[PDB]
């Protein structure tokens, strides 16, 4: 004969369907057998089996109604499988399973309503299903539930108010499916509950005013939802919470002073909001807060300068607002500043000193506001520095020397400022810098001798400053592939050595002074694409060898003074536009034949 | 199917 443990284990063998790996080694000899068995454990005195692991093993098909055999078993995981078809009922009959596992699978229809015979279930876990229909209210009469994850699937309906009696509940999450309605204030009873995870539905209405009463609660978070109104006053008696997400929703009116005794957040984002007044100074007390966000809202004010000594302060985001008044002149000092983005909005004065206080500051973004003064020398011994945007202000003087000295700065941004006198010439010799855009400033000088032997730097723009005298040699340009001069004072030729940018993609040169000819060797040049020397004094022709520059979709050269045939090849269909004003030129594809 | 979680990862 054969225990019923062991015939119950080789039915699920044979009713589910996975790869040869899956099962292999659930062999039977020729006692006891089973508890060899991979993923399973056994009572060591009766050799029923009391947990079952078929977590990740590729597996398909349904569970036999044979599991029901398996009646002493205690721990149940199923996750990371492809089962599929209504939920099991049998697993109902498992009655002394504490922890149920059937996460990521594609169990569908709705779930079935026989849970509460499982009555001493403490972790239930189904996240990332295709359940559809009504959230079970049985679920309800679980007394000693204390993990819930219901997430990830596509339940409908409101949440079931009975579920506020699940008295010894720590975790529950319901995020990611299509919910609706208004959360029930009933919820609030849940007095042990510690994590609340129920976004990404579409829940309507406030946050109930009882959830005031969840003193254990450490985390919660209902961001992309669809609520709305006033943010809860009484949400500061939470004097536990770490965690408070509430973003991408459409709360209105001001922030509420109150939460200014949340004495252990940590994490705070209203992002994506109707939010509008101030930035309640009694924030300036939450010295936990490590991570600040409130992008894209209506605020506007001041930012209280006590948010500058917050000593925990990692992320400070405030881009999208309408802020005025300055930067709170000791943000920095805490020494653990990561990251800021304050863009868009209309912040005056000094940018800090202090920012990068103990090199951590790796990201700094104060594009378009009306920051003013001169740029910080403090910012070119910001070691840790990667990433500068602060084009669109009204930044005066010198551009500091320094910049060419931070081994991880790869993004500079400092355009449609109001710079003057030198360009740094070590911008030339920084070790990784892959984009750096001056166009819209007021030099009034030459580019850096140097500038083109940047190592790595395949973008860079200086349009429209206002550059003078020649453009250097093209010295082992050796990663460029944009490079834009638009709008300048540039005279002399086009350096002739070019054809070291073999990476070369799009070269404006166009509204200068240059004159002399077309350099012969952009026609060596493998992936060229675009060229515009449009608004000089060229003379010469166009090299014939261009008409076999296969990659060319753009050629301008319109308002100079060329002479001689356009090429033919590539050039053939080009636009006629990119020819005229010049009275010397002539061919077929522009009107006028040759001789 | 997966639900994202933590703060807003937005960025410029
Ligand atoms: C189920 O198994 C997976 C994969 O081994 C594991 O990570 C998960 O935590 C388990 N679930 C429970 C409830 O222990
Ligand atoms: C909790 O805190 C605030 C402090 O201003 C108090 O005024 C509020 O009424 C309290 N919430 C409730 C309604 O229990
Ligand atoms: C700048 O911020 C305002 C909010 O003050 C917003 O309406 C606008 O779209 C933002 N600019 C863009 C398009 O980035
Ligand atoms: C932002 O604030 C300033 C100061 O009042 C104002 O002049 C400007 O128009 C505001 N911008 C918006 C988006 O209303
Ligand atoms: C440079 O900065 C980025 C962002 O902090 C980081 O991921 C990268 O690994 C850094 N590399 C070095 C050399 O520190
Ligand atoms: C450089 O900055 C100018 C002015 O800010 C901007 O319009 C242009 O798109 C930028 N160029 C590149 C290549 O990003
Ligand atoms: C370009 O302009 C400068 C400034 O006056 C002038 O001295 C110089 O000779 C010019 N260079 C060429 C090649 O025309
Ligand atoms: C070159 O710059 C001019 C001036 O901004 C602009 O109109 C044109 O679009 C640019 N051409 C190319 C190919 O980048």
């Amino acid at each position: 004969k054969f225990s019923p443990q062991l015939l119950s284990l080789l039915s699920l063998k044979t009713s589910l369907s996975g790869p040869p790996s899956a099962f292999q080694d659930w062999k039977v000899p020729v006692d006891a057998v089973w508890c060899s068995w991979s993923g399973v454990v056994c009572d060591n005195v009766t050799a029923q089996v009391i947990s079952l692991d078929l977590s990740h093993r590729n597996l398909s098909g349904r569970i036999p109604i044979q599991i029901r055999y398996l009646s002493s078993l205690l721990y149940l995981n199923l996750s990371g499988n492809s089962l599929e078809g209504s939920f099991p009922t049998s697993i109902f009959d498992l009655t002394k399973l504490t922890t149920l596992d059937i996460s990521r699978n594609s169990f569908d229809s709705s779930f079935p309503p026989g849970i509460s015979k499982l009555k001493f279930l403490k972790v239930f876990n189904a996240f990332s299903n295709n359940f559809e229909g009504l959230l079970p209210s049985d679920v309800s009469r679980l007394r000693f539930l204390e993990e819930l994850n219901f997430g990830g699937s596509y339940f409908e309906g409101e949440i079931p108010a009975a579920y506020g009696g699940l008295q010894r509940l720590k975790f529950i999450h319901l995020a990611g499916n299509v919910l609706g309605g208004k959360l029930p204030p009933r919820l609030g009873l849940l007095t042990e509950l510690q994590h609340m995870e129920i976004g990404y539905n579409h829940f309507n209405g406030n946050i109930p005013s009882e959830f005031a009463l969840l003193s254990n609660l450490k985390y919660f978070d209902v961001s992309n939802c669809s609520l709305s109104g006033s943010l809860p006053q009484e949400l500061g008696n939470l004097s536990n919470l770490e965690t408070l997400f509430l973003f991408q929703n459409g709360f209105t009116g001001e922030i509420p002073e109150s939460y200014s005794n949340l004495k252990s957040l940590k994490l705070l984002d209203f992002s994506s909001n109707q939010l509008s007044g101030s930035i309640p100074s009694g924030f300036s007390t939450l010295k936990n807060l490590t991570w600040l966000s409130l992008i894209s809202n209506n605020l506007s004010g001041e930012v209280p300068e006590g948010i500058g000594e917050l000593p925990e302060l990692t992320t400070l985001f405030l881009w999208n607002n309408n802020f005025t008044g300055v930067l709170p002149h000791k943000l920095g000092s805490n020494g653990k500043l990561e990251t800021m983005d304050v863009s868009n909005n209309s912040f005056t004065g000094t940018i800090p000193s202090s920012l990068c206080h103990g090199n951590k500051l790796y990201k700094l973004i104060l594009f378009s506001n009306m920051f003013e003064g001169e740029l910080p020398k403090s910012l070119t011994r910001c070691e840790s520095l990667w990433r500068f945007r602060s084009q669109n202000n009204r930044l005066n003087g010198t551009i500091p020397i320094g910049f060419g000295s931070l081994r991880n700065l790869t993004f500079v941004d400092l355009s449609n400022n109001r710079f003057t006198d030198q360009i740094p010439a070590d911008f030339a010799t920084a070790p990784v810098l892959q984009y750096l855009n001056l166009s819209t400033n007021f030099f009034h000088r030459k580019l850096p001798e140097n500038i083109w032997k940047a190592p790595n730097l395949q973008i860079f723009s200086a349009s429209f400053s206002n550059l003078i005298g020649e453009i250097p040699n093209y010295v082992g340009c050796k990663s460029f592939y944009r490079i834009e001069l638009q709008g300048n004072s540039l005279n002399g030729t086009i350096p002739w050595d070019i054809g070291h940018c073999e990476k070369l993609l799009c070269l404006n040169l166009s509204q200068n002074h240059l004159n002399g000819i077309i350099p012969w060797e952009i026609s060596t040049l493998p992936s060229i694409a675009d060229v515009d020397l449009s608004h000089n004094l060229l003379t010469g022709t166009i090299p014939s060898d261009f008409g076999s520059s296969k990659t060319i979709t753009t050629f301008n050269v319109s308002y100079n003074q060329l002479i001689g045939p356009i090429p033919s090849g590539s050039f053939a269909h080009l636009n006629p536009s990119f020819f005229s004003s010049n009275e010397g030129l002539c061919g077929d594809l522009v009107g006028k034949p040759c001789n | 199917h997966e639900v994202p979680s933590g703060p807003n990862p937005i960025s410029n």
